[PDB]
């Protein structure tokens, strides 16, 4: 009987990992958006075609969005804990009522994380150029990252009905 | 014309048959209830055995 | 127990059928909000990522 | 010439194409109907359990 | 919990999945009022403002 | 305002060379505005994607 | 089965009618916006290539 009432505590720990991967997913509808926002703007600024003043104004647009990316990332919290924000490298959400876990690998989404500095930007057409295909790499690397958060978040769930 | 396809595509991948839905939607409302009226006859088991006594 | 006025083994999994029919709900109700299968990484993630790329 | 072409130009920078919007906007409140469907089919979630007691 | 009455999360989400809806309407609105994708520098500031200078 | 756009209270020509370099400096003024004008409006669109997520 | 709550036969069926409904309804909007039976290889790839050729 103390075991099963035990398992109270168990669901509790899935359904609060199951809230700070939901977090994280949100964090990164918004980082994917400004993402593919910031590959546009490498795109255009690498044509040769454009004055000065097109490709400064392009340049400032990407250095934003660049930032807003940062502060997505480090909001990405629920309740003082997240899964995203690089702070860790791993949470354990408990299995069972011995205390085994059930671990969530951390999936960083800040620019660090996404291959990028908080200072990459372009200067010239042919910066830009190069540009395009770091930005493919970070959306890519952003995605798959993503993926990995909704898998685990569906096996917490499988976890939890057959905790129950 | 290759915008319009890469658009296309992605709603192939994603997008889901509302017509089907609406014949899932209604066959587990009605599941729904009856599930609520077979709890209904389960929690009514122990009321069997008043009579005994 | 076969009588037993404590535990109602048949009510548990009643309660348990009834929970899988409450979620398939869910789920239904999200592709008719969405307009979509796959909404997000959750439904599956490899196909999200694809059609996220495209 | 040159001042035909610079005003071409702008409008090829921010110019809608409007038969492209009719077919979005079309399908926009259909999904908004659904979706006002959809939010009532939720609210009713606790109207089950009344069943039971 | 699966069976509350205090808390309906599938209607908090229904709401944000209604809530996108209402705003890519509204942008559409504003796209068949001004004939402009681009109307304004909230939609996209670098071309708005090249195409301003222009 | 007239002095954040590069220009005074007193700006004017009095002669035809002093206006033909009135057109460059006009022409920096408003690309400048432009520009102040795009960080404004990326601003308010970080604005609307924050508070999307806040809810 | 001939009473059941999980799968409808019927249902599968008519949605079968109706796609190939729909799938008709599209080839008919193609002939009047382009005004040709035959606009593409994919509706008949011999004549197509001979009225190319000509």
């Amino acid at each position: 009987s103390a075991t099963a009432n035990s398992m109270n505590a168990v669901k509790d720990s899935l359904q609060r990992g199951q809230s700070t991967i939901d977090v994280a997913l949100a964090a990164g509808d918004t980082i994917t958006d400004l993402l593919g926002k910031m590959k546009e703007k490498a795109l255009a600024a690498s044509d040769t075609s454009l004055n000065t003043a097109s490709f400064n104004a392009l340049k400032s647009d990407f250095d934003s969005l660049r930032d807003q990316i940062t502060k997505a990332a480090s909001n990405a919290k629920f309740n003082g804990v997240s899964i995203a924000n690089g702070s860790t490298a791993k949470l354990t959400f408990l299995a069972n009522s011995d205390g085994s876990g059930f671990t969530v690998t951390a999936k960083t989404l800040t620019l660090t994380g996404l291959g990028l500095t908080a200072s990459s930007t372009f200067t010239t057409a042919a910066a830009a150029k190069t540009m395009i295909g770091t930005i493919d790499t970070a959306l890519q690397t952003a995605t798959n990252k993503l993926a990995s958060l909704g898998t685990s978040s569906t096996g917490l769930d499988t976890h939890l009905t057959f905790v129950g | 014309k290759l915008q319009d396809s890469l658009d296309a595509g992605v709603g192939n991948l994603v997008d889901a048959d509302l017509a089907k839905e609406s014949a899932k939607l209604q066959s587990l409302q009605t599941k729904q209830q009856l599930g609520v009226q077979a709890l209904s006859i389960a929690n009514s088991s122990s009321s069997a055995i008043l009579s005994l006594f | 127990a076969l009588n037993s006025i404590n535990t109602n083994s048949g009510a548990l999994i009643a309660l348990q059928n009834l929970n899988s029919t409450n979620a398939e709900l869910t789920q239904v109700q999200q592709r008719i909000n969405t307009g979509k299968k796959i909404g997000s990484a959750k439904d599956n993630g490899a196909i999200w990522a694809t059609a996220k790329n495209q």
